[PDB]
RNA sequence: UUUAAAAAUUUUAAAAUAAUU
RNA sequence: AUAUAUAUAUAUUAAUAUAUAUAUAU
RNA sequence: AUAUAUAUAUAUAAAAUUAUUUUAAUAUAUAUAUAU
């Protein structure tokens, strides 16, 4: 009951977005900090999928009512790309499915962690308000 | 119980079994009463073993 | 010196020297408001006490540590705190409080929360957060009062400057020490001293509406609130009660040992029971002699009847004989350092082997002597402490057990070999018989008990809303309505149009929180739950109703408690019998789906099964389900609407509960936390814990005992119980009276080697029973030794007033229902008669203006109950508290008096040519308006509550909002049917007699204003109320209400004091002993109530169920206006119809109101006379039956004659008589009619007239 | 030939006070 | 001059937290 | 990216047993009687 969940409807989104462009079927929905607080990077929490007229509608919801408090640290991962761990503690309500409607295919497991490609070197860590933000390219 | 008194059967001379005295109806009982009856019932039932 | 000089006339007036009149009481309301805390604190200096109240304080109270190190925060961003001793040390701490405040702008001694710190911690820093929910939960402990501490002191100094009392019947003063032997006096005026130091201001803190002031001092922490509190509260009971000052001291030294230690309730809580243990549950291991009741409890048991049969001496053979209490309460004792305060108990109480008076006195005064505190914490911690409780199931029932699916069920094989099949045969035969009765499948019942739920308190409406939300689809807002938000009410409008298959998602749904703090106990903890979840757990209510009604029927719930209760403690505590104290701890975390919930679910759904078969519960579909309870079969097969809820109901319960906290006390925390924790919210709460509880102890005596133990003793004493016979039970907590054979009282070891197998018995499925066997009673927190009564003072703590939030209190003239709340307290719980009564004039005082001023004259304050003292020149303390309130004490109390009280009238030059024939011929007309005595008498009948305005919403959206509610209440087409027959009908005949006759269409027009007034007042109400009150008071009036009027037209004659009615050396309830003179004579002339004599007339013609929404009022009204201008029977017929009930229901009621003629519903209906509160414990039904005699003293008169068609006179003739007998203090007497002027044919005329105009 | 018994029903729906689970 | 009741007539419906927009400064 | 003032809106606190007290004009006008 639960691996049918897992693996049957990415299978069908690969008969659907098999060919197209990654980048105008693609998504990423996280936590937010203003580029400012170095003393931008959001932390992924989700990874969308679906084709690109979904990904438009997706694009205009509001994503923005969700708050939690993201701490960031310092530490280092073996992974290759320099990323930071991180945490996050959802305030208030959780993201109903609703929202990723029926015809795009997330995942449902996810860790949370920051990259750090630009001007490279760890600060101290500190706890910043996050905000929910869709985060996509051009598309 | 009932495989002790099956077995109870060959050591009579040294072991007798009874039933036992919280086994009847309380204060002798009375046949107006519905418990009393299934006591006797179970009693006669469980008596000639 | 000070207090005097400020007012001596209020001194003499209140003290039975000087006559009460309205000039010294105003004068003294303007020395209480005009009065400032410094003069508080000076008036407390001017005392000069004694040796007797010195004490030596530890000094470590003053200087305590930081707050820092007693918190930290979780991983989950949650600051909560940091437990060194114990998973119980989760309370407020002792602390420092000086180094986190900012100086007040106006009082530069006082000051709040630094606002540097809330920002920064608003902002997310750690230490910031810490701090201020440190500073507003210290905040939260100290503002857990009701009034000032200093306004309540000064009316303790007032009441008792006048000094010792002369008692009218022992004709003596009292010997009760003045101020000068008080030591919480002392202590509190020590501790005030060395905080307050160099500073001139005087007060540690001023309490205010919004937040407490702490004063700037580096003496000063977070324990001395309650400290204070707890000192004033044992300085007014021993100035009102008479505690002996050897008792006091103890208590005063525990309060400083709590305020000395790491966190001050903690160690409150822990010493909660050194008192009662050392003396309750110690007494009598050595009796010499003494009376105790001779109660026998009548046969049909179950119905709670009983009969005194007089006072059996005690002797040697009736000793205590339960097991020690020696090793544990010392070990308690020496834990805590308090082992000289255990060690003096254990030894005074070693010296009492005679029940008697001065024995309960002693029981009294030891337990009036603990702190009663409102223990405050914060509710993250109660949260995280309470709700982590599982469920410890010791044998559970084998998977093999269980059939395959039904559902979300499955059913427990018939050949199971565990304890539960009991359990389940119980609540199944309980199931099929409710399902059986046609009354559950009416639309009526339907209707009643879906607007059972339907309140305007909060349901968790939000997390409804935003659930619903998740599968798109929409809510109605009502945008603009002045209507509470958050209120069942408002979901129920929301969920008219939806089917069930769409509001069931949002069964799921979490539930917000509600908290509560207690005397002596953690702080509660609340869940409401939603419609939808409240909706599908109707079977489960219904099933345990049957249960505690019809099948086990062993309970109190639905009976009155002063009634039935009482006596069931003095019977089962009087020697011969023995009582066992039996309770569940943690009952709600010992019902979880493991044991209970899923038997009793499997249980309720084949049950309903028979008698269900098609049918739709309340808006509940047919729906479908497959089963594999057969094994090598698996078939979909059809259920009800009673069992689709069964299901949803059963995976709502699998899951557990999930609880949304968010607390304004910690900024930061408003995680969400999921438990397995029966919910205390829901409807079917307290019945099926009941049920649980006779049920499983039934199972106990049945078959669990006798399989488990072997001596024939253990065995003969269970088989001779029966939870019918020997036990009571209500929720969580029980009772087991074991009754007392030929030989005396039953051996103790048997007893004993019984509670040890109870205490097995409970560890086998997760319940831990709380067994407590000494030799005393114990139900719903009242106390009885030897069938004598004993009240628990520091249950009802004087100046504690519980504020479970932040919000402010209601303002003035609301606090004085508090203060009338308080005397009638201190009036149950037999304080010293004239103290009590004297301290209460002095409390009414202060409490009485406020601002253009508005004034209550001591006459209001008379009318409510507080009974006189020296009006009219008459003899000091002459009235009793029995007078009851309103027009009938009034009435009593005024004829009592009334010769003396017109020749005072003339003898200060009222007089006039109009022989009046009540007061002659005075002018009562202009000395009582001058007196004020009109003023008060109508002032206190005006409401005093904000009287919530429509803010006339739109309306579009307010008709919209009406008409889904009523859609809501009305959803199936029977009601529909009925109603809208009733209304054609009512148009053919009934058109005209009515003209807006009631039906189930002006149902939502109510709930939709309970919903308005749920919300808070505006300044124009508070506005109105004022200048009402100032109007009201400004007028000049010229006679009483007309009752009162035609009440005084009747004279009456005190004849003979009446024979006793109980024993004058057996002791009933303690503290009324001959010390107490009024109370003792009553109690003893009058007897114990031990009868049942419910609704003196409260007749009417609606008898029926209908919607909660409805009232009895209109369609009362309008059946009597019907039946008295006699039309025909299609009319009432009509109204019963659209009134919602069945044709031939309605016309069965129709012949009912046919019947039963109508003089007796009109004056029903007229007059307003009932038993007021006070006379609850006596026997007054013997006194209305036998002893008020309506033929005089010497035979007839032609004036006290009756007429035969008027016998509802006889009636008014027995209230008038009674409460005239009862208002006087001594014994109660036989009083006869005596004169009736005009006559009696007259006077029913007059009543007969007014019963007419309706 | 005149008088008189009169009905003791409910579970009374909501709002305030107090006690309890 | 004021109020009460009697018949009728008339109008009439009754604390903590968060989000959004305006403005000023950085 | 932020701070302050303003305006608007929103969310949060239950069930049961017991006893007591209160819940048929909203207002005015004419004719009637009465009291102050
Ligand atoms: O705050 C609650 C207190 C209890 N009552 C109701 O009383 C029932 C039992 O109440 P509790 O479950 O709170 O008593 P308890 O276990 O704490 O007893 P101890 O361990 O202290 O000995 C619950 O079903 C609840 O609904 C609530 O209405 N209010
Ligand atoms: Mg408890
Ligand atoms: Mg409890």
């Amino acid at each position: 009951s639960l691996l049918r969940l897992l693996i049957c409807p990415w299978l069908h989104m690969e008969k659907l977005i098999g060919e197209a462009d990654p980048a105008s079927t693609s998504a990423e929905i996280g936590w937010h900090v203003p580029r400012e607080q170095l003393m931008d990077g959001f932390i992924p929490y989700v990874s969308i999928r679906a084709p690109r007229l979904v990904i438009e509608e997706l694009m205009e919801k509001n994503w923005g009512q969700y708050h939690a408090q993201v701490i960031v640290t310092d530490q280092l991962v073996v992974g290759e790309p320099r990323r930071v761990s991180a945490k996050a503690v959802i305030k208030g309500n959780h993201l109903p499915v609703k929202l990723i409607s029926r015809f795009a295919c997330f995942t449902l497991t996810s860790k949370y962690e920051m990259r750090l490609p630009c001007g490279h070197s760890t600060g101290r860590g500190a706890a910043y308000n996050a905000r929910l933000a869709f985060r996509s390219d051009l598309a | 119980s009932f495989r002790v008194a099956l077995a109870g059967w060959l050591y009579n001379g040294v072991v007798t079994t009874v039933i036992d005295d919280s086994s009847y109806p309380k204060d002798g009982g009375s046949v107006t009463s519905l418990e009393n009856l299934w006591d006797f019932f179970i009693l006669a039932l469980a008596l000639p073993l | 010196s000070m207090i005097l000089t400020q007012f001596g006339p209020f001194i003499e007036s209140i003290s039975g020297i000087t006559d009460q009149s309205n000039d010294v009481f105003e004068n003294a309301a303007k020395a209480f408001s005009m009065f400032t805390r410094s003069d508080v604190y000076k008036a407390l200096d001017e005392i000069p006490f004694s040796e007797d109240a010195m004490l030596p304080i530890p000094p470590t109270i003053y200087t305590k540590p930081s707050h820092d190190s007693y918190y930290y925060i979780d991983a989950l961003n949650r600051v909560r705190r940091k437990t060194y001793q114990g998973p119980d040390d989760v309370y407020v701490p002792n602390c420092s409080i000086v180094e986190l405040l900012e100086p007040h702008e106006t009082l530069t001694s006082y000051g709040r929360l630094s606002e540097a710190i809330e920002n920064r911690a608003k902002d997310g820093d750690s230490q910031a957060r810490i701090a201020t929910t440190y500073g507003r939960i210290a905040e939260s402990q100290a503002r857990q009062i009701k009034a000032p501490l200093e306004k309540f002191v000064l009316a303790l100094l007032v009441a008792e400057a006048g000094g010792s009392l002369y008692d009218p019947v022992l004709q003596k003063y009292d010997e009760i020490p003045g101020l000068s032997h008080n030591c919480p006096l002392w202590c509190f005026r020590e501790i005030c001293r060395h905080i307050s130091g160099p500073l001139p201001d005087r007060a540690p803190y001023l309490y205010l509406s919004a937040g407490v002031f702490w004063l700037m001092s580096p003496r000063m922490t977070s324990a001395i609130p309650p400290l204070l509190s707890d000192l004033v509260n044992l300085a007014i009971l021993q100035q009102t009660a008479g505690l002996d000052p050897s008792l006091v001291r103890l208590g005063v030294q525990i309060c400083l040992h709590a305020a000395a230690s790491s966190s001050y309730a903690w160690f409150i809580l822990k010493t909660k029971s050194i008192f009662p243990q050392n003396t309750l549950h110690s007494m009598y291991e050595s009796l010499e002699g003494g009376y105790c009741p001779n109660l026998e409890w009548l046969e049909p048991r179950s119905d709670y009847k009983f009969m005194y049969m007089g006072a059996m001496p005690l002797s040697t053979k009736y000793a205590r004989s339960a097991p020690s209490n020696d090793k544990k309460a010392r070990e308690l004792g020496e834990k805590y350092g308090l082992s000289s305060v255990v060690s003096e108990l254990r030894r005074r109480t070693k010296t009492y082997s005679k029940h008697d008076f001065t024995s309960v006195r002693y029981i009294r005064d030891a337990m009036a002597c603990t702190s009663g505190i409102f223990l405050v914490r914060t509710p993250t911690e109660t949260v995280l402490q309470e709700y982590t409780q599982s469920p410890e199931i010791k044998v559970p029932i084998p998977q093999k057990d269980w059939t395959g699916p039904i559902g979300e069920i499955r059913i427990l094989k018939d050949t199971t070999s565990s304890i539960a099949r009991y359990l389940y045969r119980t609540w199944y035969l309980a199931a099929a018989r409710m399902a059986a009765q046609p009354r559950t499948w009416d639309p009526l019942f339907q209707a009643i008990m879906r607007s059972q739920y339907v309140t305007a308190r909060g349901g968790s409406g939000a997390t409804l809303r935003e659930s619903l939300y998740a599968i798109n689809v929409s809510l109605p807002d009502f945008k603009g309505l002045p209507v509470k938000a958050a209120t069942k009410i408002f979901q129920a409008a929301q969920l008219a149009n939806l089917p069930f298959s769409h509001t069931s998602v949002a069964i799921l749904a979490d539930t917000s929180m509600g908290l509560r703090n207690q005397v002596q106990r953690r702080p509660r903890s609340i869940m409401p739950l939603n419609v939808p979840q409240q909706q599908v757990s109707a079977p489960h209510t219904l099933t345990a109703d049957y249960i505690n009604y019809h099948m086990n029927l062993s309970t109190t719930s639905g009976s009155a408690v002063i009634e039935k209760v009482i006596p069931l403690g003095v019977y089962a505590s009087s020697p011969p019998n023995q009582s066992i104290n039996i309770d569940i701890s943690a009952c709600d975390a010992s019902i979880t789906w493991d044991f209970f919930l899923s038997v009793i679910m499997a249980a309720i759904h084949e049950g309903v099964a028979s008698s269900s078969i098609g049918k739709p519960f309340m808006g509940v579909p047919a729906s479908i389900v497959n089963d594999e309870s057969v094994v090598g079969v698996r078939a979909a097969r059809p259920i009800s609407g009673m069992q689709n809820m069964i299901q949803h109901l059963s995976k709502l319960y699998k899951r557990g509960f999930s609880y949304r906290v968010n607390d304004s006390f910690s900024p930061g925390n408003d995680f969400t936390h999921m438990t397995t924790t029966f919910p205390s919210g829901s409807t079917a709460t307290s019945t099926e814990h009941t049920a649980n509880n006779s049920t499983m102890m039934e199972t106990f005596l049945t078959v669990w005992g006798p399989e488990h133990t072997d001596d024939p003793d253990v065995l003969r004493l269970m088989k001779s119980l029966t939870i019918q016979r020997n036990y009571v039970c209500q929720g969580d907590d029980g009772l087991m009276i074991i009754d007392g054979n030929t030989a005396g009282k039953v051996n103790s070891e048997t007893i004993q080697k019984m509670l040890e197998l109870i205490s097995k018995y409970g560890e086998e499925f997760g319940w831990k029973y709380d067994i407590a066997y000494d030799g005393t009673a114990e139900y719903l927190k009242l106390y009885f030794i030897f069938g004598c009564r004993i009240p628990n003072l520091s249950r009802h703590p004087i100046v504690g007033k519980e504020r479970a939030n932040s919000s402010a209190e209601e303002p003035w003239p609301a606090i004085l229902d508090q203060i009338m709340g308080i005397f009638f307290n201190g009036v149950h719980d037999g304080l010293q008669w004239q103290r009590w009564i004297r301290y209460s004039w002095a409390l009414c005082c202060a409490f009485s203006r406020q601002r253009g001023y508005l004034q209550y004259p001591m006459w209001s304050f008379v009318y409510w109950g507080l009974p006189l003292v020296k009006v009219f020149g008459s003899d000091p303390w002459i009235f009793s508290w029995y007078m009851p309130t309103g027009d009938l004490g009034m009435y009593s109390w005024i004829s009592l008096i009334r010769p003396l009280m017109t020749r005072w009238m003339v003898a200060n030059g009222y007089v006039t040519d109009k022989c009046s024939p009540v007061f002659g011929n005075a002018d009562y007309r202009k000395c009582f308006n001058e007196l004020k005595l009109y003023q008060g008498y109508y002032m206190a009948q005006l409401p005093r509550n904000p009287k919530k305005s429509g803010r006339a919403a739109p309306r579009e959206v307010r008709e919209q909002f009406t008409q889904a509610l009523s859609d809501y209440l009305m959803q199936n087409p029977e009601l529909k049917s009925r109603v809208l027959r009733g209304r054609s009908e009512w148009e053919k005949y009934g058109a005209g007699i009515i003209h807006n006759p009631p039906s189930l269409f002006d149902v939502p027009h109510k709930w939709y204003q309970g919903a308005q007034e749920a919300a808070t007042a505006t300044r124009e109400e508070l506005a109105e109320m004022d200048e009402t009150l100032m109007r009201a008071r400004k007028h000049s009036y010229s006679s009483f209400s007309k009752l009162l009027e035609a009440y005084l037209l009747v004279k009456w004659r005190m004849c003979e004091a009446r024979e006793p009615s109980v024993d004058l050396r057996l002791p009933l309830c303690a503290g009324i002993d001959p010390l107490n003179s009024d109370p003792f004579l009553k109690m003893v002339s009058v007897g114990p109530m031990l009868q049942s004599t419910r609704k003196y007339f409260a007749q009417t013609l609606f008898m029926a169920k209908t919607v909660s929404g409805l009232d009895v009022n209109a369609i009362d009204s309008a059946l009597l206006r019907l039946r008295t201008l006699g039309a025909d029977k299609k009319a009432l017929t009509a109204q019963l119809l659209m009134v919602g009930l069945q044709e031939s229901e309605a016309d069965a009621l129709a012949g009912k109101i046919m019947l039963q003629d109508v003089n007796t519903v009109q004056l029903a209906r007229v007059v307003n006379l009932a038993v007021p509160d006070t006379w609850m414990s006596l026997d007054f039904d013997t006194m209305f039956k036998h002893h008020v005699k309506l033929l005089p003293k010497d035979g007839r008169h032609l004036n006290t004659d009756i007429p035969p068609r008027m016998g509802w006179l006889r009636a008014i003739l027995r209230f008038l008589g009674a409460g005239m007998a009862m208002t006087a203090t001594g014994v109660a007497v036989d009083i006869y009619l005596e004169d009736i002027h005009g006559g009696g044919r007259s006077l029913g005329q007059r009543f007969m007239t007014w019963m007419r105009q309706e």
